[PDB]
């Protein structure tokens, strides 16, 4: 089965460089051209760069010619992408894939590049507690973070049905901000634990709280 | 430049339609034009390579067709996991262009959302600052007036939305309103509500709590 571990992505100030790899396994890579796709948040895809199976041709969007490298290794099975003088309009997630029969017949996950001068800071989480109730609902607010993203889990993982995880909305203050909540029984309540499980990766932080009044 | 065009650019069908999308080549790319499926927040999915074939794995419901400069996507009968935004890629020449996607949204009937508020945490407003979050849960179609009163008096631009996408299996939305005030200013009032106006409710529904009880 095709694998493509994109990694690299990450915040870097203006006219600052990051260098993104592609982790392909499970395919001839090296038969293959090889091609990076970006996606600026909310917008289309956008195609960046391709470089051919064997190395020896590359293609670039006339936006980045000059400062985005294309290149891969045969012997690790990983394609690059060198990315220097980045600007606002670079913000995207980063997608590789190769060209088979059809281009772009896989994609990784993608890495996210941010090109700000803003800080790295991370949230906080708060709860969102529950209660003549009915069935009612509870969650965790996580508060005041940059950059984008969090994740957040639900005892461990095992609370999956009935979450939602809003997508962030950026603040005024120029920070992100989240809730994610969940729904259960009200009887669940008073023996059943509820404990958020919040990761801001980008600081590498990583809290865990309980919910109730 | 070849442009590609998609129309429409977004579109809302029932489970069970056939939903037809269309990309116009800005000139003759002849048949080398490929479809992706791209949940939001995930991996395009490809579909479609050389205008009419099926990728390995896609479902029979996708087809593609079309020659020169007019290229059509075919979902034969829409499932509701099938939300998504759906991009055609010309490559017959570089720099690779792809149509600025159309976004495919499921539709359902009608379904009231299940309201409920949450005070500030005082694990919060031990920190200066007071979010009070509204959500409406599970509810159909998107749009919905979320008003915030306190002591009732309409408030703005102190409000937030961010709204969920839609649920793979019953096709709905959540939402959440978000209500921000200084812990000063939060407790010079007492009585917080957020009001709450959907299609599928005869009447505006208010939840509501007093700062104390």
């Amino acid at each position: 089965e095709v694998q493509l571990v994109e990694s690299g992505g990450g915040l870097v100030q203006p006219g600052g460089s990051l260098r993104l790899s592609c982790a392909a396994s499970g395919f001839a890579f090296s038969t293959y051209d090889m091609s990076w796709v970006r996606q600026a948040p909310g917008k289309g895809l956008e195609w960046v760069a391709t470089i051919s199976s064997g190395g020896s041709y590359t293609y670039y969007l006339d936006s980045v010619k000059g400062r985005f490298t294309i290149s891969r290794d045969s012997s690790k099975n990983t394609l690059y992408l060198q990315m220097n003088s980045l600007r606002a309009e670079d913000t995207a997630v980063y997608y590789c894939a190769p060209t088979t029969v059809v281009p772009f017949a896989y994609w990784g996950q993608g890495t996210l590049v941010t090109v700000s001068s803003a800080s790295t800071k991370g949230p906080s989480v708060f709860p969102l507690a529950p209660s003549s109730g009915g069935t009612a609902a509870l969650g965790c607010l996580v508060k005041d973070y940059f950059p984008e993203p969090v994740t957040v889990s639900w005892n461990s993982g095992a609370l999956t049905s009935g979450v939602h995880t809003f997508p962030a909305v950026l603040q005024s203050s120029g920070l992100y901000s989240l809730s994610s909540v969940v729904t259960v029984p009200s009887s669940s309540l008073g023996t059943q634990t509820y404990i958020c499980n919040v990761n801001h990766k980008p600081s590498n932080t990583k809290v865990d709280k309980k919910v109730e009044p | 430049d070849i442009q590609m065009t998609q129309s429409p650019s977004s579109l809302s069908a029932s489970v069970g339609d056939r939903v037809t999308i269309t990309c116009k080549a800005s000139q003759n790319v002849r048949t080398v034009v490929a479809w992706y499926q791209q949940k939001p927040g995930k991996a395009p999915k490809t579909l479609i390579y050389l205008a009419s074939n099926r990728h390995t794995g896609v479902p029979s419901r996708f087809s593609g067709s079309g020659s020169g400069t007019d290229f059509t996507l075919t979902i034969s009968s829409l499932q509701p996991e099938d939300f998504a935004t759906y991009f055609c890629l010309q490559h017959w020449s570089y720099p690779l262009t792809f149509g600025q996607g159309t976004k495919v949204e499921i539709k359902r009937t009608v379904a009231a959302p299940s309201v409920f508020i949450f005070p500030p945490s005082d694990e919060q407003l031990k920190s200066g600052t007071a979010s009070v979050v509204c959500l409406l849960n599970n509810f159909y179609p998107r749009e919905a007036k979320v008003q915030w009163k306190v002591d009732n008096a309409l408030q703005s631009g102190n409000s937030q939305e961010s709204v969920t996408e839609q649920d793979s299996k019953d096709s709905t939305y959540s939402l959440s309103s978000t209500l921000t005030l200084s812990k000063a200013d939060y407790e010079k009032h007492k009585v917080y509500a957020c009001e709450v106006t959907h299609q599928g409710l005869s009447s505006p529904v208010t939840k509501s709590f007093n700062r104390g009880e």
